[PDB]
């Protein structure tokens, strides 16, 4: 039963950038050593098979080498497709165990994102609830603060954020935030508010709207 | 080029058998260059290989769950399957069938399925609206379990798609937007559908979104 340890658990590099990963087997295991890149949403992709050997198919910016207990995965030069978690799998003996990952993600330069507020759709009300959803598009970092302000009054603790992975093209992320309440309670006010605090914005964003307007 | 593909339910009680089934299209299981394994994934256990089979019928599986596992296969319909045995909460996963060299590589996986083990029954999802570069979108609420998959348009339109991880709701049922910019322009002669498909209620919602 051997112990995959993965260094570092996750990573941001900018692109061109040398980006190197280890994984430390609990004993030998020569080069039974296989590695692995999940893409948001998809299966593990083979890419280094025995400890080094190039899978057909796959760019040759990706490498392996190390034998015995250490292993060193490389991308030569980093692209912004690259974004993914990286595994080690030992082959040495059952049961095939596989390592805790390395998450890659992708320094750019600083983007502001693009804010739209969505009033609950009239179907949606019907239903008795009531969301409303404020998007965050195509920024970075991931790292954005979203205040709810209802009547001017700050909200906290019913509010839900959801931020999609970073985008293999532009390295950039796109949040959601969903001010989540009932009929009743949407009913009882005016002014709902989305304000927003990010890096690239330099004075926050608010985006507002009256109920019915 | 060979293509793994599994199916089964996306939900399943406790004290029940989760089951599923590999089909292996384009290519023949009783071939001995592979080893046709089945491997989870889970927030609270990574990756773990689960167990294969070879195709003179012989297995192995994974120590941790040696008791409740039963993988068989079926070179008549080129399929291979999983039984796990009274099942857990913590047996929910992403399950994939996966092929195996001899020489020891996952060189083919398949997309993977989802699977909850819980109580509660299936629900398929509501849709709402989310009207008007501008922004325009789908709400996706009161479902279970994951996932859904939302296309705009049957599939012609993917550029500037971003579709969000759900989150839970109050009720305990998903909910999630899917939404998509679009130039101003176009508000006035093209239409926007989005398609939302969820398996484990098959249930299947087009809604037209519109200024
Ligand atoms: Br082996
Ligand atoms: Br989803
Ligand atoms: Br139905």
């Amino acid at each position: 039963d051997i112990q995959m340890t993965q260094s570092p658990s996750s990573l941001s590099a900018s692109v061109g950038d040398r980006v190197t990963i280890t994984c430390q087997a609990s004993q030998d295991i020569s080069n039974y050593l296989n590695w692995y890149q999940q893409k948001p949403g998809k299966a593990p992709k083979l890419l280094i098979y025995d400890a080094s050997n190039l899978e057909t198919g796959v760019p040759s910016r990706f490498s392996g080498s190390g034998s015995g207990t250490d292993f060193t995965f490389t991308i030569s030069s980093l692209q912004p497709e690259d974004i993914a978690t990286y595994f080690c799998q030992h082959f040495d003996h059952l049961p095939l165990a596989f390592g805790g990952g390395t998450k890659v993600e992708i320094k750019r330069t600083v983007a502001a994102p693009s804010v739209f507020i969505f009033p609950p759709s009239d179907e949606q009300l019907k239903s008795g609830r009531a969301s409303v959803v404020c998007l965050l598009n195509n920024f970075y970092p991931r790292e954005a603060k979203v205040q709810w302000k209802v009547d001017n009054a700050l909200q906290s603790g019913n509010s839900q954020e959801s931020v999609t992975e970073q985008d293999s093209k532009d390295s950039t992320y796109s949040l959601s935030s969903r001010l989540q309440l009932s009929k009743a309670d949407y009913e009882k006010h005016k002014v709902y508010a989305c304000e927003v605090t990010h890096q690239g914005l330099s004075s926050p964003v608010t985006k507002s709207f009256n109920r019915g307007e | 080029q060979v293509q793994l593909q599994e199916s089964g339910p996306g939900l399943v009680k406790p004290s029940e058998t989760l089951s599923l089934t590999c089909t292996v299209s384009g290519g023949s299981v009783s071939s001995g260059d592979y080893y046709w394994t089945w491997i989870r994934q889970s927030p609270g256990k990574g990756l773990e290989w689960i167990g294969h089979i070879y195709y003179s019928g012989n297995t192995n599986y994974n120590p941790s769950l040696k008791s409740r596992l039963t993988i068989s296969i079926d070179t008549s319909k080129t399929q291979f399957s999983l039984k796990l045995s009274s099942v857990t909460a913590a047996d929910t996963a992403i399950y994939y069938c996966v092929r195996d060299r001899v020489t020891g590589a996952f060189d083919i996986w398949g997309q993977g399925t989802m699977v909850t083990v819980s109580s509660a029954s299936t629900k398929g999802p509501s849709v709402f609206p989310l009207a008007p570069t501008a922004a325009l979108g789908c709400q996706v609420e009161d479902y279970f379990p994951e996932p859904v998959t939302v296309s705009w348009n049957s599939g012609a339109l993917t550029s500037g798609v971003h579709t969000f991880p759900a989150v839970l709701q109050s009720s305990g049922l998903y909910e999630l937007s899917s939404v998509v910019t679009v130039p101003s322009s176009s508000l006035g002669t093209q239409t926007y559908i989005c398609n939302v498909n969820h398996k484990p209620s098959n249930t299947k919602v087009d809604k037209k979104v519109e200024p």
